[PDB]
């Protein structure tokens, strides 16, 4: 049906509001 | 021989290129050996190895036209009442002069301002090509310091024309095809210049002077009088259209001064319509449709007093005679109106679909009426018609007369709203002629039988 | 009917008239104020445009093969510059 | 049918495209000038009137558009081929 | 900068831990990101880990890079014994850079009972308790799997009480404009309007996703994640109207956040995909201009991001061709979806500003190229393209052009109408038949399919130009400073 956002988030930074994109 | 790029003097060859285009623009008389020269004088331009002399053409080309130009406007300027003439001449030696030499710059206009003039896209969401850049400028220096002027000359001709005076068709159809041919090529929306300048201030006007005219018609003339002279009217229309106005502003003209003509006076006509059709005026039965078969509010009018018309007549006719005891008198009335209103129909309205269809619910409502005592009396008196045609009744009758008789019935027959009760009856009296045994022929019989099946 | 095409050599060469109005150029020098006379193009390119005229309006369309035209080398930069002289 | 020639008057060169004597009257329709006041010479060698155009040696081998072959035209007696110009 | 002893509280190792600290382990040392052996245990719960790193003297109250604490990620993953253990340990309350306190930061994971014990705490005042409350409603209205409508209303109405609990002063909710993408509807400031909206659930979603905009408006926080499910759950409905101006309230969110979009665009033009396909579509161009519009700018913005710093704009890269692609469909919708005269006319706006900027890619495709090839092979978007201000005659890396990848298409008798007239349309306003591309080629040598064949050769036009330079080209006699400049070109071309 519908996939939610990934927001699978960075290991280094534990702010679920920040956003560091992982290469 | 020298084909290859060379170090060109600018000003020599413009300078030479400047005594050739003053007479190629002006339709002087120029050698052609000159202008096959020219040409590959302008090749060279376009291609110089130091430098690429093409801009520069086009820049001086754009300058000298620009006093090309604008000495034509003071020239016509400074002329007074001959504006029109004046400028009709120097459009048809500008058009034949940029013609020309969208020629001579061939070279520079297929390599050098096509690939940097602006593409469609980039238009539609300053470089341009010479030939069309002659009329554009002739656009921006020509016609728009002058459209007040252009426009007003235009219009007291054109209505000094619908006055009886004759003007110059030649003169007056150049300007307008000018107006247009200055925008022949824009890739969209070629009549924007025309239909900007000279389409809204002309169906103004001839709006105003129409309603003028409709008004002083109405005043001075009878119904008739006044509906000849209108349809007359709009016919002179339409030549002076075709003579001088550009052909797609054809039915804009003819729409406007019709809707001025008898839209504005829808009443007085729908005033008439009960007396003209009552009393019969084919003529004007004809004109009456003509004319209002454009306006929407003449014809469900034209309809409704038709049909009331066929229905009274009709209802008269056959209640003329009561109890006759012959019902052939009554099927022969009501085939003598349908023939009658079938023939009017197709003579002064042309057979058109409404009134005939006007004309059966008329028919309709006559027949299946409920006057006579006896109720559902039409189905009966058609099963005794039928009969009394199948029937011996010791009378010898020609077979081919009787066909004809049937098929006029079958009309009739189809206009009638119930059958269920003539079958019965046609059942009923089919029962009893076969047990008394008189009858035509039974192949006559099942004619009709098969007429019945259609 | 008929265009003479004369090169700035000095010949004198003659093709019909539909054979020549192939080329953007030539109809453009035939428009506005016959007897076409380039004072630019030699004489060896001239012809090989107009025996080009006539391969123009025979073999083409043609599915079964359509022949090469034969450049000589040595010919090949100046025609090639000639076609733009031309439009073709 | 596939024949396109080169007649040549020293400088000018006409390009035409089976029968020599309508050959002559295409001159006439060109060059303005009677048929037999002319003699026509394939390679300075004289063809009589008449004669198929095919068999003086003219063919679709031989005279195809891209390369046409040559035919002398003289005005009677003869008056030769000029060439054209050297390929820089 | 990872240590040892931070790998060993992540995995949650009393016993190594305390072996570790026991051996000369360092705390204070902290990760890249500043993040402390205690705070990222907190964020996963292990009371055991952060009872004894607490005993052992470490700091409590570090602040992270963006300003965030121990507690804070303790009370986003709900873990009250870790919470109520620093609150022990005095943990003070600490706002971070995303202006927001543990408080509230529990407020908005939906961890209720965490909002509880840090509202038990003696150091909170009366807004940040309305706020809290208000925020723990309002996300657990629009929670994707925390949701319970009964608790949304329950904490709202406590929240909106404790606003009117005190007679003199009376708190009264600073809401925001209605919007049109969320319904227009205005958050509710006395509790009998939330009595009155508790019974339609969606009006109880609608005051939540006003409280959220209100709330984490002001902040740095991504808040669109609760609009992307409430889209999802309209889209479920059917109700795409109202979902497509949600995601486009939460497109322009993202935008004001600085933050990539691929994957929303994607999903966007996804649901128009399936919306097309069941032919209940009805879909307005007009919205599509606004889409259209929307991954303009946002293509546009990320190509200036690639051309920054091109090292780390791989992922940014692979985006944007993702980019592409989907306004690729959005040209095969555009096609599939009728538009009126002034709807055709602002998407042709919006894909002539693309064109405009040549959008160059891994070698060197443009967006015709994209068209024509296999990413399929769509004939209307092409015609659109090329009517729109793209180029047949563009050079691809290895050379290519728009007719070289065209008629090397693979399965010509299927799809054999769009193939012709992609090759109709191609060769009319600039198309060059023999563009050599890479070594000497022509695009009809190219092709290996023969019915394309068939239709350039009958779309062939000869002139001296080509012949001429094919010939010079073979003979590779020197050209440069003896021909036209415009021709110079044109001799490379072959
Ligand atoms: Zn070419």
């Amino acid at each position: 049906l519908f996939k939610e956002s990934e927001e699978i988030r960075t290991p280094n930074c534990n702010c679920k509001y920040c956003s560091h994109p992982l290469l | 021989m020298s084909l290859k790029p060379r170090v060109v003097d600018f000003d020599e060859t413009w300078n030479k290129l400047l005594t050739t285009i003053k007479a190629v623009v002006m339709l002087e008389y120029v050698e052609r050996a000159t202008w096959n020269d020219r040409f590959s004088d302008i090749y060279a331009l376009c291609v110089a190895y130091p430098e690429p002399l093409g801009e520069r053409l086009y820049t001086e080309t754009k300058i000298f036209l620009e006093n090309h130009v604008r000495h034509l406007h003071k020239r016509v300027l400074e002329s007074e009442e001959q504006v029109l003439v004046m400028y009709h001449r120097y459009w048809e030696e500008y058009s034949k002069g940029a013609d020309y030499m969208d020629c001579l710059y061939r070279y520079l206009n297929t390599q050098f301002i096509k690939k940097n003039k602006l593409t469609e896209a980039d238009l539609q969401y300053p470089l341009m090509e010479i030939g069309e850049l002659a009329l554009d400028m002739w656009r921006k220096l020509m016609v728009e310091p002058l459209q007040a002027i252009l426009i007003r000359m235009l219009l007291r001709e054109i209505k000094n024309d619908r006055g009886g005076e004759d003007p110059n068709q030649k003169v007056i159809h150049g300007v307008i095809n000018s107006f247009v041919h200055v925008e022949q090529y824009k890739k969209k929306f070629p009549l924007k210049f025309y239909q900007e300048i000279f389409e809204s201030p002309f169906l103004t006007e001839t709006g105003e002077y129409y309603k003028q005219e409709a008004s002083n018609l109405l005043q001075e003339s009878n119904c008739s009088q006044y509906m000849e002279k209108v349809l007359g009217r709009l016919k002179d229309e339409e030549i002076r259209c075709r003579k001088y106005l550009h052909p797609s502003s054809y039915t804009k003209v003819i729409h406007e001064c019709q809707q001025r003509m008898v839209a504005d006076h829808l009443q007085f006509l729908h005033a008439e319509c009960h007396n003209i059709i009552r009393q019969e005026k084919k003529n004007d039965m004809a004109n009456m449709y003509v004319l209002l078969r454009a306006v929407s509010t003449g014809l469900p009018h034209m309809i409704q007093e038709l049909q009331n018309h066929i229905h009274d007549e009709g209802l008269r006719a056959t209640s003329n005679l009561t109890q006759e005891n012959m019902p052939t008198l009554f099927v022969e009335s009501v085939l003598e109106v349908h023939g009658k209103f079938v023939q009017l129909i197709n003579t002064v309205l042309n057979g058109d679909q409404h009134f005939m269809s006007a004309l059966d619910k008329a028919l309709t409502s006559v027949v299946n009426y409920r006057e006579p005592k006896s109720v559902c009396k039409a189905p009966e008196l058609l099963a005794k018609y039928c009969d009394n045609l199948l029937k011996k009744s010791a009378k010898g009758m020609t077979e081919n007369e009787v066909e004809d008789r049937l098929t006029s019935f079958i009309t009739v027959f189809k206009y009638i709203d119930d059958k269920d009760v003539f079958q019965k009856f046609y059942a009923r009296m089919l029962a009893k002629r076969l047990i008394h045994g008189l009858s035509m022929s039974m192949d006559s019989e099942e004619a009709m039988i098969n007429k019945l099946k259609q | 009917m008929y265009v003479k095409l004369i090169s700035s050599d000095g010949h004198e060469f003659i093709v019909k008239r539909e054979h020549a109005l192939t080329s953007g150029t030539i109809k453009a020098m035939l428009s506005g104020p016959n007897e076409v006379n380039f004072r630019e193009i030699p004489s060896h390119v001239l012809s090989k445009v107009c025996m080009y005229f006539t391969y123009k309006v025979r073999y083409t369309n043609s599915s079964t093969e359509i022949p090469e035209f034969p450049i000589a080398p040595e010919i090949a930069l100046e025609l090639l510059m000639a076609a733009n002289f031309l439009d073709c | 049918m596939d024949v396109f020639l080169m007649i040549r008057r020293h400088k000018t060169t006409i390009f035409t495209d089976s029968t020599v004597f309508e050959l002559k009257r295409i001159v006439e329709g060109i060059l303005k000038r009677p048929p037999d006041e002319q003699r026509l010479y394939k390679d300075d060698q004289l063809l009589d009137d008449g004669k198929t155009l095919g068999e003086c040696g003219f063919t679709s081998q031989t005279a195809r558009p891209q390369a046409p072959a040559t035919v002398g035209l003289a005005f009677t007696f003869e008056a030769c081929i000029e060439p054209f110009s050297s390929p820089p | 900068n990872s240590t040892p002893l931070r790998a060993a509280c992540f995995d949650g190792r009393l016993d190594i831990v305390k072996y570790l600290v026991e051996n000369n382990a360092n705390i204070s040392i902290a990760n890249k990101y500043d993040n402390t052996c205690l705070m990222i245990a907190a964020y996963k719960g292990h009371t055991d880990v952060v009872r004894y790193l607490l005993e052992q003297r470490a700091d409590p109250n570090a602040k992270a890079h963006c300003g965030a604490t121990a507690l804070h990620f303790a009370a986003e993953a709900g873990h009250i014994d870790i919470v109520k253990e620093l609150i022990k340990w005095r943990a003070a309350i600490v706002v971070n850079g995303h202006g927001m306190t543990p408080l509230k930061v529990a407020a908005e994971s939906c961890k209720a009972d965490v909002v509880e014990l840090l509202l038990s705490h003696a150091d909170c005042d009366r807004r940040s308790r309305i706020e809290a409350l208000e925020l723990l409603g309002a996300s657990f209205a629009n929670d994707r799997e925390n949701y319970d409508i009964i608790k949304t209303y329950h904490y709202l109405y406590l929240a909106m009480l404790e606003r009117f609990q005190d007679g003199d002063n009376i708190l009264e909710k600073e809401v925001l404009p209605p919007i049109h993408a969320y319904g227009n509807r205005t958050e509710c400031r006395n509790p009998q309007e939330l009595e009155s909206i508790r019974q339609d659930r969606d009006a109880l979603h609608m005051e939540g996703l006003i409280v959220r905009e209100r709330i984490l408006g002001a902040d740095n926080i991504d808040v669109s994640h609760p609009i992307i499910y409430r889209g999802a759950v309209y889209a479920d409905n059917m109700e795409f109207e109202q979902c497509i101006k949600l995601w486009l309230h939460a497109l322009h969110l993202r935008q004001k956040g600085n933050r990539n979009t691929h994957k929303d665009l994607l999903r966007f033009a996804q649901v128009f995909s399936q919306m097309i396909h069941l032919n209940e579509t009805v879909k307005a161009p007009d919205i599509e201009c606004v889409l259209r519009c929307s991954v303009l700018e946002i293509e546009q913005s990320m190509n200036r991001v690639k051309n920054i710093s091109d090292a780390d704009v791989h992922n940014a890269m692979d985006n944007y061709e993702c980019n592409l692609y989907t306004f690729l469909y959005l040209v095969c919708i555009s096609t599939k979806t009728q538009c009126s005269e002034e709807d055709q006319c602002k998407i042709n706006k919006q894909i002539y500003n693309l064109i405009h900027l040549d959008p160059r890619t891994r070698e060197g495709f443009t967006l015709l190229h994209l068209a024509v090839n296999s990413n399929f092979p769509n004939a209307l978007v092409t015609k659109l393209l090329l009517d729109c201000g793209a180029e047949v005659n563009a050079v691809d890396n290895e050379g290519n052009s728009a007719l070289h990848i065209i008629v090397q298409y693979n399965r010509p008798i299927s799809d054999f109408l769009t193939l012709h007239s992609i090759i109709i349309s191609l060769v009319e306003a600039g198309a060059h038949t023999d563009m050599t591309n890479k070594q000497n080629k022509t695009p009809l040598d190219k092709s290996t399919t023969g019915v394309s064949e068939i239709l350039l050769k009958t779309q062939m036009k000869m002139s001296l130009k080509c012949l001429a330079a094919r010939a010079v080209r073979a003979n590779d006699i020197n050209y440069q400073d003896q021909i036209p400049r415009t021709l110079e070109e044109f001799v490379g071309f072959h």
